C-alpha cells in the first residue's frame, strides 16, 4: 500500500510504535477482515478496526436493529432502528474513517457461500451471538488456515482466543466439545469487542503475539482475568 | 488439599470464590457431581453441559485426574453473544 | 429514579441481569459523573456510560479535535475537528442515548472549581493525559471522598485502578510517588476506557467488587492482564 | 533462584520475557542498577524514574529486601493518556 499524507497523520499515533512503522500501517491498509456479527461486538471491534485503518471490512449479519440493541451496540441509534444492523453499522463506520472500504453483506450464508467469502479476506472475527454459527465459521477458516479472531459475552463474562489453524494448535471445536434471554452488561461488550481488534490489528501487521493456544476470560464482577491454556484434542472432530 | 476457584456466573450462584477440599476426587467429574449434588443452586451452577474446567490453569476434560494439591478452576462457556 | 416504559425497554439486558435488576438501573438513571478528558479513553468510556444509561454527564476538557485525534477518539470525525473535544462528544453521545443529560464543559479547572465540580457528583473518571491533572484529582477526590475510576494508556499498555479512599485504601499518590510524543495503538484506548465505564457502573450500583487495592495492567503485545497489589503508602503526600 | 518478569516496553526493548538471576541482590535496586549497567538499551528499559516492580505480586519500592525465590515484575508506568 500507499499511505497518503493525509493518512500518514491521521495514523501518526500508530506509525510512531516502534515495531509498527510504516510498514504495520501499510499493512492495514492492505487488508481484508470479515465481520460476522454486527451487535454488540462487532460494534465495539468494528469501530476501532475503522479507526485504525484496516482497509477493507466486510460486515455480515441478517439482523435487524432493534430498541433494546441500543443499551450496548453504539454505532446503531433510535434513527436505525429497524434496519439491517449492516446498514446502520456501515453509515456509522464510512464516519469513523472515510478512507475505508466497507462492504455490507445483509444475508445469512450457507457453508458454500461462507467457504467463498473465508478465502477473500485474510483474517475473519468471530463477534456472532450462538455456537452454530461460530462452528461455522471455525470449520470454514480451518479449512483455508484463515485466522479467527473470536470473542464472547454474557452476564459479567467474556472471553477471547485466536485460532491461527497452525499444526497442532487447538480450533474451537477442542473447546466447544467441552459443553453444551441472560443478560449483559454494556461496557463488557466493549472490552471483549476492543480486544479483538487489537488482536486483529497484530495478526495483520505481524505485531506482538497473538493470544492463540490459550482462553482469556474476564470475570467483570472482581475485575480478573485469567489466562487458561487451551490444548489440542485429539479426537475433535474439526481438527483431530 | 486440592484448592477450587469459582468464577463468574458460577461464583456469583454458589457463593464463594474458593474453597479448599480434601484430597478425596479422583477427577473433576467426582469433584463436580459431589458439589452438584449439595443444592438444586448448587447443580444449577455447575450442570454439566453448563460448565468449564480449568486444573493448574489448563482446560481439561472433566474425565481429567486430580491429585493432592491440584488447583481447580470451574467457571462457565460462553457463546454470547 | 423512575423508568419509562420505553427505558425499561432499553435497558432490558442489564435489567435481567439478577443482582442489577431494576434497582441497578435506576440508581444509574439517577447518577451523576464527571469525566475528565474526552480523548481516547474519554471517548471510549463515555459511549457505554451513555449507552448503559448513566443519567447526568458532565464532560470537562480544554482540548479541540485534531485530524491525528481520529485513529481512536472514536465520538469525534473529520466533520467536528478544530471543535472542543467537549461538544464534539456531548453530540455524539446524545444520539447513543437521548435519555439522559449530558453538560459540556470546556474549561481547565483550577482546584477550588474543582473541589466544587467532584462535590457535585457521585464518581469522577480520571481519563486524562497526564500526571499533573490526574494528581489535581486525586487529590480533590481524596478530600471530597469521591470514588475516582483511574484509567491510561500509552503503546500497548494500558492500566485500572479504582480508587475509593476507604480507610487504608491507597490513593494514586501512594503509587505516584513510584515514578517520575510516544505512540498509542487505537484499541487499547477501547480497552481500558470499557474497563473504565464498567468499574463506574459497578460503583454506582453496587454490583460486584471495585477493583480497588490494585493496578490493572494489559500488557497487549502479549494478551496478558497482570493484578499487581496496591499497598498504601505510609508518608504519601496525600493519605499519608 | 529469583525469577525475573518483564512487561510491555521493558520487555520490548530488552529482549526477554523472563530471566532467572542468582539470589545476591539485596534489594530490588540493586537487581535494577546491575541489570541498568549492561547497556545504553538495557539502561533506557530501567530507567529510575520510568520503572515500576513488583514482588510477588506486590507493588513495592525500589528498597525493598529481596530474597531467594522472590519473583520480581519490571513494567513501566503509564499516564496516557
Ligand atoms: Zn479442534
Ligand atoms: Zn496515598
Amino acid at each position: 500500500a500507499e499511505l497518503s499524507d493525509q493518512e500518514m497523520l491521521r495514523y501518526n499515533r500508530q506509525i510512531i510504535l516502534r515495531g509498527f512503522d510504516f510498514d504495520g500501517q501499510e499493512a492495514l491498509k492492505d487488508s481484508r477482515v470479515l465481520i460476522v456479527g454486527l451487535g454488540g461486538l462487532g460494534c465495539a471491534a468494528s469501530q476501532y478496526l475503522a479507526s485504525a485503518g484496516v482497509g477493507n471490512l466486510t460486515l455480515l449479519d441478517f439482523d435487524t436493529v432493534s430498541l433494546s440493541n441500543l443499551q450496548r451496540q453504539t454505532l446503531h441509534s433510535d434513527a436505525t432502528v429497524g434496519q439491517p444492523k449492516v446498514e446502520s453499522a456501515r453509515d456509522a463506520l464510512t464516519r469513523i474513517n472515510p478512507h475505508i472500504a466497507i462492504t455490507p453483506v445483509n444475508a445469512l450464508l450457507d457453508d458454500a457461500e461462507l467457504a467463498a467469502l473465508i478465502a477473500e479476506h485474510d483474517l475473519v472475527l468471530d463477534c456472532t451471538d450462538n455456537v452454530a454459527v461460530r462452528n461455522q465459521l471455525n470449520a470454514g477458516c480451518f479449512a483455508a488456515k484463515v485466522p479467527l479472531v473470536s470473542g464472547a459475552a454474557i452476564r459479567m463474562e467474556g472471553q477471547i482466543t485466536v485460532f491461527t489453524y497452525q499444526d497442532g494448535e487447538p480450533c474451537y471445536r477442542c473447546l466447544s466439545r467441552l459443553f453444551g434471554e441472560a443478560g449483559v452488561m454494556a461496557p463488557l461488550i466493549g472490552v471483549i469487542g476492543s480486544l479483538q481488534a487489537m488482536e486483529a490489528i497484530k495478526m495483520l501487521a505481524g505485531y506482538g503475539k497473538p493470544a492463540s493456544g490459550k482462553i482469556v476470560m474476564y470475570d467483570a464482577m472482581t475485575c480478573q482475568f485469567r489466562e487458561m491454556k487451551l490444548m489440542r484434542n485429539p479426537g475433535c472432530e474439526v481438527c483431530g | 488439599m486440592i484448592k477450587v476457584l469459582f468464577f463468574a456466573q458460577v461464583r456469583e450462584l454458589v457463593g464463594t470464590d474458593a474453597t479448599e477440599v480434601a484430597a478425596d476426587f479422583p477427577t473433576v467429574e467426582a469433584l463436580r457431581q459431589h458439589m452438584a449434588a449439595q443444592s438444586d443452586r448448587w447443580a444449577l451452577a455447575l450442570e454439566d453441559g453448563k460448565l468449564l474446567a480449568a486444573v493448574n490453569q489448563t482446560l481439561v476434560s472433566f474425565d481429567h485426574p486430580l491429585t493432592d494439591g491440584d488447583e481447580v478452576a470451574f467457571f462457565p462457556p460462553v457463546t454470547g453473544g
